[PDB]
């Protein structure tokens, strides 16, 4: 999930 | 009895004394006293001021940061877009309005300043229900061997801008319709009077279900899901301390977002069906403000959660605003 979080700029 | 009314407003305050003017004619000066209009005034140059540049400079960044120009940003810029609909639009009018002491621009500017105040707050309130769509999308995967895209992400934006022509427009033609609301300063839907020429019940109604509540489910189920699956995810790997920053942060903003959703829309919500539906009553034009203090600020703390507090987009505004270098 961490590349999707990354995407939307939640982490 | 504590109203006075005309063809195109309500003034709140009692013409028993004779000396209610139309707030298209005449200062209002008997509903507030002139320092108040000052402050009212006051309020919207604080707006404009940090308003316009953070919104401003959220679009100039785009232009300049190639990695900013991605599908799943359209709907920020749309944000952006909003609030200067929000302050151009309403915060200039009012600024200059309240100046006057009422509403200059008479019937005809009050639909202008009341459609496209209207239209800003709504691009910006379905902008945040498409934001959440999207990130429920592509994070919790729902649908089989789906990538989104930049011809899904235009449609998030044209469907921002159906929603709100589907709730600016009506008053224009007859449902529900543009007055001067509280200090008679700017322009809004109207909810204080029945005007039933107009079918002014069944609007606010459309208005609380399709406009609020909706949204506000959306948003719920939306992010409820994503703060479930990242905290699913992290569980099923707990040797990753990266993906435990990322669950708590994520966690993190999911209430602010939802919080601060909550500070801009639910006191117009309650406020405006209290004066709805216990109406004609007594409503202080300073009490008219409460809810709309709330909901204006948005343009401005909409950037700074949305924008400034993403980290993509602080980095390129720490760049372009520090000539180009850090
Ligand atoms: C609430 O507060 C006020 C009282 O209810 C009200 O103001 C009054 O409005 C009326 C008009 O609707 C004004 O009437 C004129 O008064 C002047 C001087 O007294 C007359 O000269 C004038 O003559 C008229 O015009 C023609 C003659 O040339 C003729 O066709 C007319 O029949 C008539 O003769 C009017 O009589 C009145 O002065 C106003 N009073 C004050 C104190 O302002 C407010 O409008 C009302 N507020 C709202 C928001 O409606
Ligand atoms: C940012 C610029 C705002 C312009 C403020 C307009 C001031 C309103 O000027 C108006 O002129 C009338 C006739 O002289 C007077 O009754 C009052 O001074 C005032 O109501
Ligand atoms: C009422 C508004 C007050 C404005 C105060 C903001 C001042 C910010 C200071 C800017 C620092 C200058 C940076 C140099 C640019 C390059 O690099
Ligand atoms: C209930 C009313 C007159 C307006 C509702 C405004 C709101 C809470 C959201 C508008 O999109």
């Amino acid at each position: 999930i961490l590349e999707n979080l990354k995407d939307v700029g939640l982490f | 009895m504590n109203g006075t009314e005309g063809p195109n407003f309500y003034v709140p305050f009692s013409n028993k004394t004779g000396v209610v003017r139309s707030p298209f004619e005449a200062p209002q000066y008997y509903l507030a006293e002139p320092w108040q209009f000052s402050m009212l005034a006051a309020y919207m140059f604080l707006l404009i001021m940090l308003g316009f540049p953070i919104n401003f400079l959220t679009l100039y960044v785009t232009v300049q940061h190639k990695k900013l120009r991605t599908p799943l940003n359209y709907i920020l810029l749309n944000l952006a877009v909003a609030d200067l609909f929000m302050v151009f639009g309403g915060f200039t009018t009012t600024l200059y309005t309240s100046l006057h002491g009422y509403f200059v621009f008479g019937p005809t500017g009050c639909n202008l300043e009341g459609f496209f105040a209207t239209l800003g707050g709504e691009i910006a309130l379905w902008s945040l229900v498409v934001l959440a769509i999207e990130r429920y999308v592509v994070v919790c995967k729902p649908m089989s061997n789906f990538r989104f895209g930049e011809n899904h992400a235009i449609m998030g934006v044209a469907f921002t801008w159906v929603m709100a022509l589907a709730c600016a427009a009506p008053p224009l033609v007859g449902w529900s319709r543009y007055i001067p609301e509280g200090m008679q300063c700017s322009c809004g839907i109207d909810y204080y009077t029945p005007h039933e020429e107009t079918n002014n019940e069944s609007f606010v109604i459309y208005m609380f279900v399709v406009h609020f509540i909706i949204p506000l489910i959306v948003i719920f189920f939306c992010y409820g899901q994503l703060v479930f699956t990242v905290k699913e995810a992290a569980a099923q790997q707990q040797e990753s301390a990266t993906t435990q920053k990322a669950e708590k942060e994520v966690t993190r903003m999911v209430i602010i977002m939802v919080i601060a959703f909550l500070i801009c829309w639910l006191p117009y919500a309650g406020v405006a069906f209290y004066i709805f539906t216990h109406q004609g009553s007594d409503f202080g034009p300073i009490f008219m403000t409460i809810p709309a203090f709330f909901a204006k600020t948005s343009a401005v703390y909409n950037p700074v959660i949305y924008i400034m507090m993403n980290k993509q987009f602080r980095n390129c505004m720490v760049t372009t605003l520090c000539c180009g270098k850090n």
